[PDB]
């Protein structure tokens, strides 16, 4: 914001909110494939319950 | 998680660039609430299984057997077994995480309720 | 000055450098926790160059007098241990004259001073000690470091800070190590000051490096040499002959290297060990 | 060693504009300022202007403050300078130099090339 | 907030249950920021209140670094007579840090201030002192007869007149040659057409206004790519406690509450980190305490209500807030009568999952309608 | 506020070609027909050429019909004139205005600073 | 067609120096050797030095060789004629010229418009 | 593609396409992890029968 | 799946640029261990019996 003028900050925010979305959607899909296996695991623990 | 708040930190300009690539922080908190609802049911179907609270005769005579190591006693300030305590002692940051919107702590059911629950169901059973 | 006299010259030794050599790459408190870091570092165990100034006793003994020049590459580690107060500074620079920049530091027995001027340093600088008959006490007398002084551009003095002098003999009292870095026009220097009572080799503990100044000089160092106290021979008590004499007096010079360390700091920012992950 | 190569310039007449870029190669991570230098046949250089690192505390000649303009692009290495109403006192051969701004003199560690503006009457 | 939960389920009916609709944040009050005492000031006034000034000719130089350049104490006082800048605002450059900075200083009489130019050509300036194009300082001149004058006149003051070549800009030279002309060469003699360099420069109290002696001290400020050794008059803020606000700690910007704390740093540590690199403990410039960084109130507000049949009131749950802190959690902007009852007031309850407002806690238990967290559920039942 | 700068022009023999470029900057968004202007003198403004907002449909002066060609160029903002078959009667103090194209009158919001353009017999 | 626009040049004493340099615009993808030409009053346009495409391999002429120095700029397109110790004789119109090295007569394939080099004695 | 000229046209819909794989292949990853959740409850429900 | 040397081949400045996408490799090879060391423990539960 400081160091440069718009004209490049809008394509400079644009490339850093593309990783930081790539990031999160990378965490995301982790984050639901290992909610499956707690799924999967907490259902097989009510099963032998 | 907050998906607008983590991409962009107090930025209005941020948010406004951000606003234009469709719904995706919609999706992302959707999705991570179906997980946390997702895990909210699971641990209601492996603990909340019995429609009662059963509790142990004040007398603990079973014919020689000894229930003491599972059983809850009142004299720890938990009511809680000993093999319980000892399993919570073991498992050992989540709280220094907490500064781009990992605001993570709704516990649906607290451990007091689980081990009221495994309580009642060690009762029922015995 | 002109050329000293009584320069034997034997081939130099090593020794190995143990632990030691760990500053902290920045200003952040870090509290119990493990960080991992990239910097200009000495390695592990490495071969760090023997250094010695002694007088064997008697006629048949070869008493040394070793301030030599090197080269300072991306990080020189300089560590010295003794007991009577020899080592007083340093001498830093890339052609060691008066056509290029350089700085130098010194200590006259009181104060600190740091100088970042053009001077013409001599072959052979060193500061001489002598011992006057109506005030039998110890101080200096002789500065021939350098010819002139001129282009004055950094000056700084200190409070008076004197130690004694006198050249007991016995175990070695405290040890001091210091670490100089020059980059992005910054000369930092790092030192730590810790008592020991070994005599021969570095101690096996391990002691964190604190940076003192920093110095916001933009010239280039590639070479450095090391200041020396030399008592006068034929001015000291017991000895008559005419010439230069060198107290016990020992120091070391290592060299920082680009490798990866995994800092440890404790629950009040001192850190207690480091692991170079170049070793093993 | 730092490398300057110059473009742009020809002949202008009275009261028109002219741009020229200067350009920099080689060990330039070093270098925050660049200035411009003129000399008449038959006399010394003298300073025209400069343009700093972050595009500000831009210094113009007396005779020419008020008239000159000056950008620096840091992406390409590249400075543009950009001139307004132009006089034929500045019929001179432009060279671009590459120094640090030193209370007394603007000293040049460097000088390019250089290349030739007209400017007519 | 039952039509902000209507309007994100895109249904005007509604069932049972939790609804998360945004979130809520706290906004700075104006800005922090902190500097320690004083970095050194630059020997501007040795140089300004000299009790000895050199000659024009002889001008002394003084070099000025690693200190910072306080002129905005001066600047204000309007004492002095001249304060013309060329080539920058007076006040632009007080914002900015310059690696070399020269001071000159040296008396000349009043009408001569103009020869001190950029480029300007006359008896003095292409004799005395010469000025390059490149003039990014400023001119300061005042005036100096209470000093620089007694009675029967001073006479300690020479100047350069004549000389083989016009000046150098900014070169000094010193001789006791005798300028002779081409024409009539004298050869090392007093002759026809050969006048000594150095000529006697006085003043007297009878001379008039443009005649009386002034101080003039030019200071310059340019850049270099070293370091910087020069810089401007630092700004220090107050500093406030318990209150989310923005810091700027020795150009560390941030958001976050500051915040007394028992950790204690270092001698030499400035700032702090934790296991995720972030900062949250940056000393006090100014005295030596610690003070903690902490989040202002991040969290998001939930709805709670029942369906749309048979009930229309709604209660709002804000997470990991405190409620002493929700009146101010986004508000203030809002409707005020359907917005100030679900804020403020009564019914306000504080769990474990944050602030619950609109619900009355009841010490009776009954089976869970609404989740909400921590063992704690809302229904709609009396 | 929109501002207008002028570039280009100077002093062509006779049957030669030239180019006047005129550039405007600030609030751009509203500006669709550029109005070029000459002169002369001690002779009133006189029109000359013009451009759209697509580049098509220009209307050409009576006297530099035929003659002529000038080019707007949207991405850089610039609109480039390149003049030929040169008269003398062409030498004039050549302007560019920046407005809407009123019929019987050229509405103008914005003026410029005008350029020196010659051509000799 | 490729268009060239020349540059650089001027009034030097004896024994100076001066710069020429040549921007080429256009199907230059097909460009490798690049020959400069100079044109004495009353004299036929005679040979100057040439640059390859990498730089390389520089030929001058005998009356010239070892005091002119020629350099390509691919990145910018533009050849750089660098003239030391120049002499009186050497005053000449400098044409840019651009074809390829053919044994026996050097097909330019473009000509440029030329520069004016003065040199005085 | 009317209003802009090729050269920039092939930034401007390779911006286009970037954004619409991602998230054709976010949905895709959703969907796929749905499918694996209905193929775990199909296999329950089959046991069951 | 080696990451740095995948998407980089023998590249020093491909290397270099991909050091600023942060730890994206270090987390597919983690991905890649933990999916073969849960299918060795796989076999070994359905094996080792």
């Amino acid at each position: 914001l400081s160091r440069l003028d718009p004209p490049e900050a809008e394509v400079q925010i644009d490339r850093l909110i593309t990783g930081r979305l790539q990031s999160l959607q990378t965490y995301v899909t982790q984050q639901l494939i290992r909610a499956a296996e707690i799924r999967a695991s907490a259902n097989l623990a009510a099963t032998k319950m | 998680v907050d998906c607008t708040m983590y991409i962009c930190g107090d930025s209005t300009e941020c948010s406004n660039l951000l606003l234009q690539y469709g719904s995706f922080c919609t999706q992302l908190n959707r999705a991570l609430t179906g997980i946390a609802v997702e895990q909210d049911k699971n641990t209601q179907e492996v603990f909340a299984q019995v429609k009662q609270i059963y509790k142990t005769p004040p007398i603990k005579d079973f014919g020689g057997f000894n229930f003491s190591q599972i059983l809850p006693d009142p004299s720890k300030p938990s009511k809680r077994s000993f093999i319980e305590d000892l399993l919570f002692n073991k498992v050992t940051l989540i709280c220094a995480q907490k500064f781009n919107g990992l605001t993570v702590l709704p516990p649906l059911l607290t451990d007091e309720m689980i081990a009221q629950y495994t309580s009642a169901l060690l009762a029922g059973t015995i | 000055c002109v050329n000293l006299t009584t320069r034997t010259q034997l081939p130099p030794a090593y020794t190995n450098s143990f632990t030691r050599g760990v500053y902290y790459p920045d200003k952040v408190f870090r509290s119990s926790v493990l960080h991992s870091t990239q910097d200009l570092f000495l390695p592990f165990f490495s071969n760090v160059t023997w250094f010695h100034a002694i007088h064997v006793s008697g006629t048949n003994g070869t008493k040394r007098f070793d301030n030599p020049v090197l080269p300072f590459n991306d990080g020189v580690y300089f560590a010295s241990t003794e007991k009577s107060n020899i080592i007083r500074g340093w001498i830093f620079g890339t052609t060691l004259d008066s056509k290029t920049q350089s700085l130098l530091i010194v200590n006259n027995a009181t104060n600190v001073v740091i100088k970042v001027c053009e001077f013409q340093f001599c072959n052979d600088p060193f500061l001489g000690v002598y011992y006057h008959k109506n005030n039998k006490s110890w101080m200096e007398s002789e500065f021939r470091v350098y010819s002139s002084a001129n282009n004055c551009t950094f000056e700084y003095v200190s409070q008076p800070f004197l130690m004694d002098l006198e050249g007991k003999q016995g175990n070695f009292k405290n040890l001091r190590e210091f670490v100089f870095k020059n980059i992005d026009g910054y000369f930092k220097i790092y030192s730590k000051h810790t008592p020991i009572n070994l005599v021969r080799d570095l101690p096996q503990g391990f002691s964190a490096l604190e940076p003192l100044v920093d110095l916001p000089i933009g010239i280039n160092i590639t070479r450095f040499q090391t200041l020396l106290a030399l008592h006068r021979s034929y001015l000291t008590p017991g000895d008559s002959s005419s010439g230069w004499t060198a107290g016990a007096a020992a120091y070391y010079v290592g060299y920082l290297q680009p490798r990866t360390f995994l800092l440890k700091y404790n629950e009040n920012g001192t850190i207690t060990d480091a692991v170079d992950c170049a070793l093993d | 060693q730092v490398q300057l190569v110059e473009s742009g310039g020809g002949l202008v007449q009275a009261g028109g504009s002219l741009r020229l870029s200067c350009a920099a190669s080689g060990r330039t991570d070093s270098i925050s300022d660049m200035g411009w230098f003129r000399q008449a046949p038959g006399k010394e250089r003298e300073f025209v202007a400069v343009v700093g690192w972050s595009g500000g505390g831009t210094d113009y000649a007396h005779s020419v403050k008020g008239r000159f303009t000056i950008s620096r692009d840091n992406a390409k290495n590249t400075v543009y300078l950009q001139m307004n109403s132009l006089k034929p006192e500045d019929t001179a051969v432009y060279y671009c130099a590459v120094g640090s701004l030193r209370v007394g003199s603007f000293s040049v560690e460097y000088w390019g090339q250089g290349t030739q503006v007209t400017v007519s009457s | 907030p039952l039509s902000e939960t209507k309007c994100t389920l895109k249904s005007f009916t509604v069932e049972k249950g939790i609804y998360q609709t945004s979130n809520f944040r706290v906004q700075p009050t104006e800005s922090i920021v902190r500097f320690p005492n004083i970095t050194n000031l630059c020997p501007f006034g040795e140089v300004f209140n000299a009790t000895r000034f050199a000659s024009v000719y002889a001008w002394n130089r003084k070099r000025i670094s690693n200190c910072v350049a306080d002129y905005s104490v001066l600047y204000n006082s309007a004492s002095f007579s001249t304060f013309k800048c060329y080539g920058v605002s007076p006040t632009k450059l007080n914002d900015l840090c310059f690696t070399n900075v020269y001071a000159d200083s040296f008396v000349i009489r009043g009408d001569e201030v103009r020869q001190i130019a950029p480029g300007q050509t006359g008896k003095i300036a292409d004799y005395n002192y010469k000025l390059p194009d490149d003039f990014t300082g400023c001119v300061i001149a005042w005036n100096s007869n209470n000093l620089d004058s007694k009675v029967g006149g001073n006479y300690n003051y020479l100047y350069r007149l004549f000389r083989k070549s016009n000046l150098k800009p900014f070169e000094r030279d010193i001789s006791t040659e005798i300028y002779q002309a081409g024409s009539t060469p004298c050869n090392g003699v007093e002759g026809f057409n050969c006048y000594f360099p150095l000529q006697s420069y006085g003043f007297q109290p009878t001379n008039g206004v443009g005649y009386q002696p002034y101080r003039v001290v030019v200071l310059s400020f340019e850049l270099l790519h070293a370091p910087a050794t020069v810089c401007g008059p630092k700004k220090s803020t107050n500093l406030v406690k318990n209150k989310c606000v923005n810091f700027n700690f020795n150009g560390l910007t941030g958001t976050g509450v500051l915040t007394e704390s028992n950790k204690k740093f270092l001698p030499f540590q400035q700032f702090g980190r934790d296991i995720a690199d972030t900062t949250d403990a940056v000393r006090d410039p100014q005295t030596l305490e610690i003070l903690d960084i902490t989040p202002c109130s991040f969290g998001g507000v939930s709805v709670i209500t029942p369906g749309t049949n048979t009930s229309n009131q709604v209660a709002v749950l804000y997470q990991d807030v405190n409620c002493t802190e929700v009146p101010v959690a986004i508000h203030a902007d809002q409707l005020t009568p359907t917005w100030r009852v679900y804020s403020t007031g009564s019914n306000v309850f504080q769990t474990r999952a944050g602030c619950l407002i609109g619900a009355e806690h009841v010490n009776n238990s009954y089976e869970c309608d609404i989740p909400i967290g921590a063992g704690i559920c809302a229904s709609y039942q009396t």
